[PDB]
């Protein structure tokens, strides 16, 4: 089954291609409607594979140097193996001398395609955490925040180094546990500093006066964090406080950039409001004037956006270059300036959390997931990952879309036509988890095309690791060329991959127009019909759903930005460009369950038709979990029902990283609007008809 | 929205207690003292004056005038509350000695309360008559 | 008394055995008895020359010396709801006015007649006319703003060298010990700032577990890191600052900060105080080398180098004027072991009405003497009275004009000395000339007025008034000469001469003053003849010439000379004299010709000896009063009774090297010497340490450097000097 196939290959190699069979000819490669792409999850978890504590084994050929894999042809007699990528023949390393048939190396078994090695040689670097704290917010909000940070401190590795930087009008870099006095360096949050400047102004395992081992510094830091008070500077009538968010961040980046460049570090920033004093300024201190809205940005009535954006964009790259992760936790009633700061966590694998107040279950809980551990009491996070992809001579890489930066590396694997962060065979991913998902766009220039994903990254343990996944897909058979390709289609994988390109273009400016000419195209090349006869159009079970996913994606809040704040939009996109297939679909097309005496919980269409009065609905928008009580139910049996959705909710309302906002509403309630807007050109029926009219006509 | 507080005996305008911090005071200070001079037993017990980007606010009780200056923008509502707090405290503490002293600022030590109270009004996060001053003068 | 001429070549023992006393203006009995105290106000010429022509013939400088804020024993305080001040020149109705219409009084400075108000009533009995010295209560219009409260901001240099000197410790100690004794009411505010290559502020809130050191590293662009708790209320925060004073010394023990950005630090110290003004105590230990205000090193001279002073930058002069304009005075405490360019650093104190203190080669272990000195000097500094945001003006009868001012302050418009602070240990001097012949009057007066804010928030005016007679005879001008006053006024003049021209010119003008005056004398009358009033004129000038301020041949260092000039410019006549010409008494045989009137104490009164080794004796012990210290030199062949009963030793050899003070032994002899010493230091408010270390071989015989009558390899003896003057006088 092509489905069992898609399933098992994502379970084993954490990957999902738009097509599992590829164009064996040039006349088909070029006429590919949806690009050959893969939704790749470098660090997916599975059934406790065995860590390979021996060097991986590379190919002997300057250019190639791929990793020994199940695709490699071996010869246990001659202690020789031929790389599948360049055919180059290799000699086995000394440690493989006793290699045998009835006992061979793991990396060769088809089961250990996708396997991880460990490299022990240099003494591992201790992890670095730098708290950057805003002090311009309400007390209950600051107290919450303080507690939350003190909690994270109790989870950190004894080895890890910590640093604290608080800010308001001025910026304070704290020199930890200096006995009797407790001191910090004050800097005007009114002018930027490079890092060379910062380095001059400021000064067995390593550690600075500003970054000390948790085990030695935890009581001091726990106490300091405990005494932290709101910005001492008053806030006059009708004014916003003076928050130097931009220079606070730059000093944080500079600090690490001159102390520990090129090693896992985590710059976690906490925001209580927008930056009101550039560089990186977002709005002015006059409450009279509101923070910018999409309408404002469209009518060129938002003078800070670009300059502010540019500033955090430079910082994003400075950090991404040095190999450091930027986290942003922003909680307030008004906007924070996410649109301008988006790149920092977007380019690095940094997180983006958003909410109304630090003093909420939402933030508090979302914040502690960050430090969730595994079957070894270690953080589910990796640092400074280097993603390099090897292809068969027939495949080339157009680019990638997701949290990453180009290591701008040239090689024949690079395609002229670049997509997203392209023109490279290597990408850097400063911060990643078992969820990180990049989209990789390829291009084609016996059978079996091959791609090798090699991920090097710093583990929580400190150990360096190399994740290796080598997949292989069948080359189309000349006498069955499109029929096979059509059979190997992954409608879901493709919908998300096509959406990746759309949002990437949108966030980097019509896009719906390109999305349609491709839907229409796909409809004509693989659909069934009689020209000029709409009714005749049908789609294989293999493609039938692509239309609907498209319907939803083009009406989603990922492309229709108005009716949302720029910050809410940047927040949504941020998460969609990181998730795996499944979650991505739930975002684009929320799942909906029905609960009524008449039968146990059942999934129903996202159509108004599903909103029954004597039924309780559960809608899962990746971002929010909502329960609806139809007019009737709005009032032991009745209970099992009223809490049936509440029970299921809890379960998912925990695994998910950004804790989704929960909601309990009912017919008439104001919150019912969230359901009504995700439900239902116009409606799908109309959308479908117009698509058919265009499908059956001219191409 | 800023500061400038002066408490003076209405009869002669003898300065009782004040408070000022710059890092000009010069001009508005003269005006303040101009007002004290003019103020008498027939003057309005609670008045507001407009002097451009500035705005004077005062009240009188037991022959003692509580005057305050600040950017007009400042809440006229908050201005008097600020003065009221000063009054009660002052009257309670020195109300009975005022009509006997004769030295300028014989209550400089009221400097402390003025400023600890002044801050409770000049920070949004802690929460009659009008005439162009140029006239009365 | 005596209108007798003297021959300096024959007497050669002119100096008197009992203290010198200031001249008595030749005035009618009743007037003189109301005259100002000479310790507070005095003139170089008690008999004012009627014309500039007469003044020039005399070849003697005309000017006044004052100690206006000196601690008084009894001060009259007029609380007048009205201040009587001539309507023309604004002079305060003084004792020397001229009451006529018993309701109209003639101003003694600008002769206008004024109407005595129906408040001043026998108007001539009123206190303001019965006291030359009196303190008024300023009205509402004698202040530009509410009396500022007392603000004390201490600034310590915490560099490597500084840490090694160990001064920080005792300063903090002194402060802790005198926290409650700082002048001021409940409005007092106190602050602290340490610094090296960066500025270190200190916050103090009762809500925090401990103070907070706020560092500003942006040397080229300083600013205040916080708005509320840097300058804190001492009363409310007593506890908080006490811990910081106990914590500070321990915060830099392991420093590697070799450089000091004193420049930026002082700018921060300034911004922090700008808002209220007050006193800024600055403690620096080495040459400033980081950031703006940095000074270059200089190579110390030697006995060889000739007379070939001034600031190498003006940064500190400008900054001082800035402080000054904000009612901020700066006090310099330099405890440097090497050149620090005080010739520049001093400007911070000179132009802000502050004062500089110098502790050469200060060390907590190594230099016990500097340590105890700083201790007692800090005691005075911290507990003496103080006035804030004040100004002084010096007035003086039509005809007499003041043209040059001497002292630590800022001269706004002629006469209107700006004094960001006014301390009781500051001295001032003025130079005048006869702009208009005094044919009209036969009496002239001088009135200085000090307008300031007290530590208790009250505006006050302290006024002193001096009345003197006018004469038209050269001889008369001479008969009233005040030798010490002239010496003092010349010293100040000599210091300016240096900064303006050179040390050589300074030294010459000095020598020329004695010559041109005695020569002028002679042209109007064989040996060296001078009037009685000037028998000590060549001796004091010579002493002046050998002092560390103008001496040459010596091996004296740069900052020493500068500090010597700083003291000349800032000290009251008395200490200039005590320093320049120390009083020397023999003390191993004191007796009863004393002032045994003081009920139960006797107190010997040994005779003052002239400064020459020809007066010492290896058989005795000699004490020299240098004003600031009291070095007790012991003889080698010193008597045994003195050793065991006064020193508490059995033989010369076991007299402890540095001896910080005498022991108080149960011996009549000890009781006698302790009585003499305590009476000496009771005659001043600046407790002078006393060291006997002056042995005949402790390598601290700088006791001898004060024997200004003997000749040295590079200086003339008192006799030679006389011989050189006589050769010039009758050339
Ligand atoms: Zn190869
Ligand atoms: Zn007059």
């Amino acid at each position: 089954t092509y489905l069992e196939f898609i399933q098992q290959n994502e379970e084993r190699d954490g990957v999902r291609f738009s097509w599992n069979v590829w164009p064996s000819s040039r006349l088909e490669a070029t006429r590919m409607v949806v690009p050959v792409a893969a939704l790749f999850t470098p660090l997916k978890e599975r059934p406790d594979l065995p860590p390979i504590q021996y060097e991986p084994v590379l190919c002997s050929r300057t250019t190639c140097r791929a990793v020994l894999n199940p695709l490699c042809q071996v010869d246990y007699r001659a202690k020789l193996w031929a790389c599948n990528f360049c055919y180059q023949r290799n000699q086995f390393p000394p440690s493989y001398a006793g290699i045998s048939e009835l006992n061979q190396p793991a990396e060769l078994l088809p089961q250990f395609s996708s396997i991880e090695y460990v490299v022990l040689r240099g003494p591992q670097m201790p992890l670095i955490f730098l708290y950057v704290v805003d002090t311009c917010m309400e007390d209950e909000d600051l107290q919450a925040l303080k507690e939350s940070m003190q909690m994270s401190l109790s989870l950190l590795p004894p080895t890890a180094l910590v640093g604290l930087i608080t800010f308001g009008r001025m910026v304070q870099v704290h020199e930890l546990g200096c006995e009797g006095i407790s001191k910090s360096y004050v800097f005007r949050g009114t002018k930027d500093l490079s890092a060379k400047q910062l380095q001059e102004m400021l000064g067995p395992p390593p550690s600075n006066r500003f970054l000390q081992p948790v085990q030695k510094i935890d009581m001091n830091l726990t106490d300091l964090l405990g005494e932290l008070q709101r910005d001492p500077w008053p806030v006059p009538q009708g004014k916003r406080p003076l928050r130097s968010s931009g220079v606070a961040l730059s000093i944080a980046v500079g600090l690490l950039e001159c102390t520990f460049p090129n090693t896992g570090a985590r710059i976690m920033m906490f925001i209580g409001g927008p930056a009101t004093q550039g560089p990186g300024m977002v709005v002015g201190d006059e409450l009279k004037t509101p923070i910018r809205s999409w309408h404002d940005i469209d009518k060129d009535n938002a003078k800070y956006v670009k300059k502010g954006t540019k500033h955090f964009e430079a910082l994003a790259n400075r950090a991404a270059t040095t190999g450091h992760v930027i986290d942003i936790y922003a909680c307030a009633l008004d906007q924070t300036g996410l649109l301008e700061m988006k790149c920092c966590p977007n380019l690095t694998g940094g997180y983006m959390v958003m909410g109304d107040s630090f003093n909420t279950s939402l933030f508090k809980q979302t914040f502690q997931r960050v430090f969730t551990k595994d079957m070894h009491g270690q953080f589910k996070m990796g640092f400074g990952g280097t993603l390099e992809i090897k292809t068969s001579r027939e495949i080339k890489i157009s680019g990638a879309i997701g949290p990453c930066v180009s290591l701008n590396s040239k090689g024949p694997c690079v395609s002229e036509n670049e997509i997203g962060t392209g023109g490279t065979c290597q990408w850097k991913i400063c911060g990643l988890s078992p969820t990180t998902t990049l989209a990789i766009y390829f291009e084609v220039v016996g059978g079996r095309g091959a791609i090798q994903f090699v991920t090097q990254y710093q583990h929580s343990s400190g150990q360096r690791r190399i994740r290796v996944t080598t997949i292989a897909r069948n080359w189309a058979d000349a006498q069955t060329q499109i029929q096979n390709i059509a059979a190997s289609f992954d409608q879901e994988a493709a919908a998300i991959l096509m959406a990746r390109l759309a949002i990437y273009r949108a966030e980097t400016e019509d896009v719906l127009r390109w999305l349609d000419r491709q839907l229409i195209r796909l409809c004509q090349k693989f659909g069934e019909y009689h020209k000029d006869d709409p009714s005749s159009f049908r789609f294989s079970e293999t493609f039938s759903l692509y239309p609907q996913f498209m319907f939803h994606l083009r009406r989603s809040s990922f492309l229709q930005v108005f009716n949302n704040s720029p910050d809410e939009s940047s927040y949504y996109r941020h998460h969609f460009m990181r998730q795996d297939l499944t979650q991505s679909l739930i975002m684009i097309q929320p799942i909906l369950y029905a609960y009524s005496f008449s039968g146990p919980p059942e999934p129903v269409l996202l159509d108004s038709s599903s909103i029954l009065a004597d039924r309780i609905l559960l809608m899962d928008t990746f971002f929010q979990i909502l329960i609806y009580h139809g007019e009737t139910i709005a009032q032991e049996n009745f209970r099992h029902l009223l809490q049936a959705p509440v029970d299921d909710a809890q379960e998912i309302l925990h695994s998910r990283f950004p804790m989704p906002r929960y909601i309990d509403t009912e017919h008439g309630g104001s919150q019912a609007r969230f359901l009504l807007s995700k439900v239902n050109d116009v409606s799908l029926q109309v959308f479908m008809d117009h698509l058919k009219k265009l499908a059956v006509s001219s191409a | 929205m800023v500061l400038l507080t002066m408490i003076a005996r209405v009869a002669d305008g003898l300065p009782l207690a004040a408070s000022m911090q710059e890092d000009d005071l010069q001009q508005y200070q003269s005006q303040a003292k101009q007002l004290f001079r003019k103020l008498n037993e027939q003057s309005p017990t609670r008045c507001t004056l407009e002097a451009g980007a500035m705005t004077f606010h005062y009240i009188i009780e037991q022959g003692v005038c509580y005057l305050v200056l600040c950017e007009a923008a400042f809440p006229k509502k908050l201005a008097f509350a600020y003065l009221e707090d000063l009054h009660s405290e002052f009257d309670e503490q020195h109300g009975k000695k005022v009509p006997t002293v004769s030295r300028p600022y014989s209550f400089i030590e009221f400097d402390t309360f003025i400023q600890k109270t002044k801050k409770l009004y000049i920070d949004s996060r802690a929460r009659i008559m009008v005439a162009n001053i140029e006239e009365v003068l | 008394e005596g209108l007798r001429v003297v021959n300096l070549l024959q007497e050669r023992n002119m100096l008197p055995s009992t203290p010198l006393k200031p001249p008595v203006p030749n005035l009618h009995e009743d007037i003189q008895k109301l005259n100002c105290n000479p310790e507070l106000f005095r003139c170089t010429l008690t008999s004012i020359p009627q014309t500039q022509a007469l003044l020039n013939k005399a070849k003697l400088p005309l000017g006044l010396l004052l100690h206006p804020f000196k601690d008084l024993v009894q001060l009259p305080v007029v609380t007048s709801s009205t201040i009587v001040r001539c309507r023309s020149c604004r002079t305060y109705i003084n004792p020397f006015v001229s009451f006529l219409d018993q309701r109209r009084w003639k101003c003694n400075l600008c002769y206008r007649v004024n109407d005595v108000p129906e408040e001043f009533l026998e108007p001539h009995r009123r206190p303001e006319v019965q006291n030359a010295t009196i303190e008024f209560m300023a009205p509402s219009e004698y202040m530009l703003r509410p009396p500022q409260p007392p603000v004390y901001l201490f600034v310590f240099d915490v560099s490597h060298n500084a840490v090694e000197t160990g001064y920080l410790n005792s300063v903090c100690q002194s402060l802790l010990d005198n926290l409650d004794l700082l002048p001021g009411n409940t409005r007092t505010k106190i602050g602290f700032i340490t610094f090296d290559s960066t500025i270190h502020f200190y916050g103090l809130q009762e809500s925090l577990s401990q103070p907070q050191m706020l560092i500003v590293s942006d040397i080229e662009d300083v600013f205040i890191p916080m708005p509320e708790n840097l300058l804190v209320n001492l009363n409310e925060s007593k506890e908080l600052v006490q811990d910081l004073l106990k914590t500070l010394p321990q915060m830099f023990t392991k420093t590697l900060e070799t450089q000091s950005a004193l420049g930026p630090a002082l700018q921060a110290a300034f911004k922090l105080m700008s808002p209220t003004g007050g006193r800024m105590s600055v403690f620096q230990t080495q040459l400033p080398t980081l950031g703006v205000g940095a000074l270059k090193p200089r190579e110390e001279p030697n006995h060889r180098s000739s007379a070939k002073m001034t600031p190498s930058t003006d940064f500190y002069k400008k900054l001082a004027l800035d402080c000054s304009g904000q009612q901020v005075a700066v006090d310099l405490f330099l405890l440097s072991g090497q050149y620090s360019d005080l010739a520049s650093l001093g400007c911070i104190s000179r132009y802000s009405a502050g004062s500089v203190y110098y502790y050469p080669s200060y060390h907590h272990q190594h230099n016990p003497v500097q340590v105890q000195k700083l201790q007692k000097e800090l005691q005075r500094y911290l507990t003496r009275k103080i006035g804030f945001e004040a100004v002084m003006r010096i007035r003086c009868t039509k005809g007499l004009s003041i043209h040059t001012f001497h002292g630590n302050f800022f001269v706004r418009s002629t006469d209107l000395l700006s004094l960001p602070n006014v301390n009781p240990d500051a001295g001032y001097a003025v130079q005048m000339s006869v702009e208009e012949s005094l044919t009209d009057t036969q009496l002239v007066s001088f009135q200085s007025a000090l307008l300031y804010t007290s530590s208790k928030g009250e505006r006050r005016i302290r006024v002193h008034t001096l009345c003197l007679p006018v004469v038209s005879t050269l001889n008369d001008v001479f008969l009233g000469a005040d030798v010490q006053a002239i010496s003092g006024l010349l010293a100040n003049m000599a210091v300016d001469r240096s900064m303006t021209a050179s040390l050589s010119d300074a030294r010459d003008a000095l020598v020329n003053a004695v010559i041109d005056s005695l020569s002028a004398y002679r042209s109007s009358v064989p040996g060296l003849m001078v009037p009685f009033s000037l028998r000590l004129f060549p001796l004091f000038v010579l002493a002046l010439l050998k002092q560390k301020s103008f001496q040459t041949g010596t091996n004296a260092r740069l900052d020493e000379r500068i500090f010597a000039m700083c003291q000349v410019k800032n000290q009251p006549l008395v200490y200039l004299m005590l320093t320049t010409h120390p009083s020397l008494y023999r003390v191993d045989n004191l007796s009863d010709e004393g002032a045994l009137n003081i009920s139960d104490r006797t107190i010997p009164q040994p005779p003052i000896l002239q400064l020459s080794v020809e007066k010492l004796s290896r058989d005795g012990a000699f004490l020299m009063d240098a004003g600031s210290v009291l070095m007790l030199w012991v003889g080698k062949n010193c008597t045994q009774n003195f050793l065991s009963q006064v020193l508490g030793v059995q033989n010369y050899a076991s007299i402890p090297q540095p001896m910080t003070d005498l022991p108080e032994l149960d011996t009549p002899e000890s009781a006698r010497i302790i009585a003499f010493i305590s009476w000496l230091r009771e005659q001043r408010p600046f407790f002078p340490i006393l060291y006997v270390i002056r042995d005949e071989s402790p390598m601290k015989a700088n006791f001898l450097q004060n024997m200004i009558e003997d000749r040295t390899e590079s200086a003339l003896s008192y006799y030679e000097f006389l011989l050189h003057i006589q050769q010039q006088v009758n050339k």
